[PDB]
């Protein structure tokens, strides 16, 4: 039951009007590395962007759009987000699932796995 | 190893005694700097007669940027993006497409003169030095809104400065 | 460098400001910045070289002054080579 | 002709959409209007007249681009064109209190108003606003008030479904009604004509009518409507001046001014080789008190409240108080008699 | 937990009660010596309202860490650390009032 | 500098010291502004042959901090350090 | 006798072996009170008893000063005091007892 939401500062609108979402980012597809799938990570909910008249910039007005967070496990980012006030969404980690490789496979008598090039 | 400031006695003799003596009554230590500054004031001053006079620059000089072009014309940029990772100050806003010919080239290049901070950053990053700050300094605006420069803008201070910047990055570009 | 229909001298990226857009207030009593050369033109009125090689090498002259060095495959004749950095346009004679 | 979407929260940076020309935008009411379309975000292309010295205080009240300074010349027409053409929005404030040599009245209230409405038409001017006072009538005897009615028809005419503001006596910071009365203690005594006893006043803050214009520009049943913004309260000019010498705590010398008497002062303020004090025509409008027309909407239609006199009087007149208020804080003063 | 302040709720609720006497009084010398044009009922009225913004809490030390940054600011505003606007600050005058029904939000923005 | 004698013997017995051997003002001593084209040389692991990076990899070789005490699980006083050594005075100026 | 210590606030002591000798003594006396196992007393004891052990036998300041490596003596007076104040409160924070409490899971881990 503890509550800093006194004591952060944090405007109201965006203590109550924003949901976070706790997850641990999926890889890349365009890379094989998996260095950064180890970590939880907090992040706000997306907001309005806009051009800007006079030079076309992205502008916005959420000051949390930039924030991310890095949790070792996922019951510290719910911790935090509760002791912030912020509702949060928690995505269960997707680990790959192991598979069963066989170079041999690759030239089997009467499987279909042969290769053909 | 270390040395002591101060930490010195005055001696008691008459003759030192009256020395500084005359030294309080005769003011001498106040005519001494007197005459350190008539004889600087007899010395030949340091101004520079600006704007007719310009001041000492080396090749390395970081000022406007400028971007600029191949031999043929064709503009050295070729949208990696490089320039805006490494900006210090996120001053550089880079678009890209695909143009009509098939090449590589920035649809947008922005460089925000009022957040950049005249790093040198990018003119050493750039991998085709495009993007290279020019011997110019002397670019001040009377709004704000003119120093928010666009690739236009950009192209067009290349092409301007383009015969002082080709000499200095020959000048330069040994040591780099 | 051409006209739009409202006046304004299209960019090289062939931005104009429509009749409709009210951006065009900028311009008012000033001027818009176009860079009169355009690079696709200039890249190419530059003659295609005629390398007798297969594999060529650009480093877009100047050496440590140009661009990082690439070698350009030129076997197909239908299509001349062209240099992803300099731009330049390489074939084989014949 | 230019539409433009809202985009953002209604902050500096936001994009509200209305590309506004604001004339006279250097005046009195144009630098709250002004300030508030670039809180808006809204592009406000100034006209000026002046040195550009002048508009620079404009400058910091928007973003960016909002806000572009275009000179205009008054007579020239396409000046007004080159200035309201990408214009969804244009507001006419060019209102001069006095008459000047080259500007007459009626040059300032009819012609200039009526060119800017026909050339707002001829781009195709979404909305406009035009302002004319209250009192201003086509029958009214000071010259300018009549110059400003017949303005006012003429803009109608041009303009069919322009929104003409017709406000009241508009107190503020910088204020001509309540700072005029202010300063009337170094002249001399307190001039008052009938001691200000057949005058009632209906002042409006300038905020609330800034705030009415943008109101009225922004909803769209506005147009094609004569507003008429009025003051929260009526009070007698005597009652008005006795609470502006309390505010300011300066001494109170109410002399009255018989017509024949106080016509030598009158005719000595016009025998100065410069203006004649203002004009003797300022000195009709404090000889007249507000109309009232409660057929036109007032600021509730627009949803804005009128502030009343009493709360806001102390800020604008606390720069006319003096070591008279500094060194004797003593306390307070009483609200004005209200005759309502 | 090792207390702040305040060992239980009702010291902390004492503790808030002198914060909130101090702050009263003091009300009428800030706009006397600001030079602010609001009344004193309206500063203390924002004073309340201020205090009843943290009433929600159910803690000790969370009571007493806000009585300790209350403390702070009437410190600041008893001198004149904080000039004018950052007093007027808690007065949101300049900003726009923000609707909070639910169409009102549907026609301005895509905000939640 | 272009003064006359006069001036320079002035200005040297008002200061005590002869300003014309130290000028601040720069001339012809300055180095030239165009200098011939530079050549700089190449470091230590610009070789050919057993310069593997494993060998000169300083970043992999940093290590976590070695846990001298953890709580979770005669002998002679020691110091951090061993005491500073007395400064000596210099002996170009011992004393200013 | 040296004329000044060369550290402002650092006066020049006309009885150094004296002064010393009392506030090692007394260092000793306040660590007797300190439980024999205790690391402090036994570390503070080896050091003070070293220390006196060469004040007793050195006569010459300067000797001294080199013997002890502490700088010049007045400051090992300074220090002496300090050791006094330390044991002096050291006696009242007991810290021979066992840790307090041992630290959360993970309070330092890092990388996180
Ligand atoms: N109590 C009030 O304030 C009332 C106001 N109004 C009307 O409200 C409008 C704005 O009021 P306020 O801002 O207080 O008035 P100000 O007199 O303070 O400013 C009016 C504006 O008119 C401009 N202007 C005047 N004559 C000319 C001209 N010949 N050519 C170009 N510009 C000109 C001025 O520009 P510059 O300063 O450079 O000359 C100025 O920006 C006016 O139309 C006024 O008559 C009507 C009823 C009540
Ligand atoms: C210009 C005016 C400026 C106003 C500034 C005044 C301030 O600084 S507000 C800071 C005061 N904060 C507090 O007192 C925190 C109180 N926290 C609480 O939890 C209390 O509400 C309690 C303990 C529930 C008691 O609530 P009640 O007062 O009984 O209901
Ligand atoms: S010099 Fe300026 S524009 Fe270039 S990288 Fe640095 S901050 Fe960015």
């Amino acid at each position: 039951k503890l509550d800093i939401t006194t004591l952060t500062g944090v405007p109201e609108e965006h203590i109550k009007t924003r949901k976070v979402r706790i997850f641990v980012p999926a890889r890349n597809n365009m890379q094989s590395g998996v260095n950064n799938t180890k970590k939880w990570k907090m992040e706000f909910d997306t907001r309005e962007r806009w051009e800007n008249p006079l030079m076309g910039w992205s502008s916005t007005a959420d000051p949390l759009s930039n924030l991310v967070l890095t949790f070792s496990t996922k019951e510290d980012a719910v911790a935090f987000a509760e002791k912030n006030g912020w509702s949060f969404d928690v995505e269960e980690r997707k680990v790959p699932k192991p598979k069963s490789k066989s170079y041999g496979a690759n030239f089997s008598w009467n499987k279909r796995t042969r290769v053909s090039t | 190893t270390y040395k002591f400031v101060n930490m010195r006695e005055p001696s008691m003799d008459m003759k030192s005694v009256t020395d500084r003596a005359a030294q309080t009554l005769l003011w001498t230590e106040l005519v001494r700097g007197l005459g350190m500054t008539l004889s600087y004031l007899f010395r030949e001053p340091a101004t520079i007669n600006y704007p007719f006079e310009k001041g000492p620059l080396s090749p390395r000089f970081r000022g406007e940027h400028a971007l600029r072009r191949y031999p043929s014309g064709e503009e050295r940029c070729i949208a990696c993006k490089l320039c805006e990772a490494v900006c210090p100050a996120q001053a550089i806003t880079i678009e890209a497409e695909p143009r009509a010919d098939g090449s590589r080239r920035t649809t947008r290049y922005d460089i925000d003169m009022t957040k950049c901070i005249y790093c040198g950053f990018c003119q050493e990053a750039c991998p085709v030095d495009a993007i290279v700050e020019g011997p110019n300094f002397e670019f001040s605006t009377e709004t704000h809104e003119e120093l928010l420069y666009n690739k236009e803008k950009l192209l067009n201070n290349g092409d301007k400065w383009e015969a002082e910047i080709a000499a200095n990055i020959q000048a330069d570009y040994l040591y780099r | 460098v051409r006209t739009s229909p409202t006046g304004e001298k299209v960019t090289h990226t062939g931005q104009a400001y429509d009749d409709g857009d009210y951006r065009r207030v900028r311009f008012s009593d000033r001027q818009k910045e176009v860079n009169e050369n355009f690079a696709i033109d200039l890249i190419a009125e530059q003659p295609v070289s005629e390398v007798g090689s297969r594999v060529i090498s650009c480093d877009g002259g100047g050496g440590a002054l140009g661009h990082p060095r690439v070698y350009i495959n030129l076997d197909k004749e239908t299509k001349t080579g062209t240099c992803g950095y300099c731009g330049l346009q390489f074939r084989q004679p014949h | 002709h230019h539409a433009l979407i809202p985009h953002g929260k209604g902050g500096r940076s936001s994009v509200s959409g209305i590309v506004a020309t604001v004339f006279g935008a250097t005046g009195f009411l144009g630098r709250y209007v002004v300030n508030h379309l670039g809180r808006m975000g809204s592009q406000v292309i100034v006209p000026y007249r002046c040195e550009p010295y002048d508009t620079m205080h404009l400058r910091p009240m928007g973003d960016l681009g909002q806000i572009i300074f275009m000179e205009w010349n008054g007579k020239d027409k396409d000046s007004i064109r080159k200035v309201v053409e990408h214009s969804n929005v244009v507001i006419n404030l060019v209102g001069r209190e006095w008459e000047t040599k080259n500007f007459d009245f009626e040059d300032v209230f009819v012609k200039i108003p009526h060119a800017i409405a026909q050339v707002s038409k001829e781009a195709g001017v979404e909305k406009l606003i035009h302002i004319s006072h209250l009192n201003a009538d086509i029958k009214s005897p000071s010259r300018y008030l009549r110059s400003k009615a017949v303005g006012e028809k003429e803009v109608r005419a041009a303009f069919p479904e322009a929104t003409i503001i017709k406000p009241s006596d508009i107190f503020g910071r910088e204020d001509r009604f309540l700072n005029y009365f202010a300063s009337m203690r170094w002249f001399g005594g307190v001039p008052l004509i009938s001691l200000g006893k057949e005058t009632v006043k209906q002042p409006v803050y300038i905020v609330d009518v800034s705030k009415g214009i943008i109101n009225a520009i922004k909803d769209p049943d506005a147009k094609g409507k004569t507003f008429a913004f009025v003051g929260p309260n009526r009070y007698l000019l005597f009652d008005l001046v006795q609470y502006i010498f309390a505010v300011a705590y300066r001494p109170f010398l109410p002399y009255p001014l018989p017509h024949f008497a106080y016509r030598w002062v009158g005719r000595l303020f016009e025998v100065s080789p410069f203006e004649p004090w203002t004009t003797r025509d300022k000195v009709e409008r404090v000889h007249m008190s507000d109309m009232t027309l409660p057929h036109l909407p007032g600021l509730e239609d627009l949803g804005i409240q009128a502030t009343p006199l009493e709360l806001k009087a102390i800020e604008v007149l606390r720069r006319h108080r003096t070591y008279r208020w500094l060194t004797s804080e003593m306390e307070d003063v009483k609200p004005a008699k209200t005759v309502n | 937990v090792k207390p702040i302040f305040s060992r239980d709720m009702n010291e902390a609720k004492r503790r808030v009660r002198e914060l909130y006497r101090a702050w009263y009084r003091e009300v009428p010398n800030t706009v006397h010596l600001f030079q602010l044009d609001i009344s004193v009922k309206q500063g203390r009225d924002k004073v309340r309202e201020m205090f009843m913004k943290n009433a929600h809490v159910t803690d000790p030390r969370v009571v007493d860490l806000l009585v300790i940054k209350g403390k702070m600011e009437l410190e600041e505003t008893i001198n004149v650390w904080k000039q004018r606007t950052h007093i007027m600050r808690f007065f949101h005058e300049t900003e726009a009032p923000r609707p909070t029904d639910f169409l009102s939000k549907f026609y301005v923005g895509h905000d939640p | 500098a272009s003064a006359t004698r006069v001036i320079q013997l002035l200005r040297n017995w008002a200061s005590g010291r002869d300003l014309q051997a130290k000028l601040q003002l720069r001339y012809q001593e300055i180095s030239k502004r165009t200098q011939p084209p530079p050549k700089l040389p190449v470091g230590p692991s610009h070789k050919l042959s057993n310069n593997y990076y494993c060998t000169r990899d300083g970043r992999r070789e940093a290590m976590p901090p070695s846990i001298v005490m953890s709580s979770q699980k005669e002998k002679k006083a020691v110091t951090p350090a061993p005491p500073i050594k007395r400064w000596e005075l210099s002996k170009d100026q011992p004393y200013l | 006798l040296k004329k000044t210590t060369g550290l402002v606030g650092l006066a020049v002591c006309e009885t150094p072996h004296e002064r010393l000798k009392i506030l090692y003594t007394k260092i000793l006396d306040v660590l007797g009170q300190i439980p024999k196992n205790a690391a402090y007393r036994k570390y503070t004891e080896q050091i003070t008893n070293e220390k006196l052990g060469m004040v007793k036998a050195e006569p010459d300041v300067k000797k001294l000063e080199e013997q002890l490596q502490g700088g010049q003596i007045e400051e090992v007076i300074l220090q002496a005091e300090n050791e006094l104040s330390l044991a002096r409160k050291m006696l009242r924070w007991k810290p021979w007892e066992p840790l307090v409490e041992e630290p959360p899971a993970n309070q330092w881990k890092w990388p996180i």
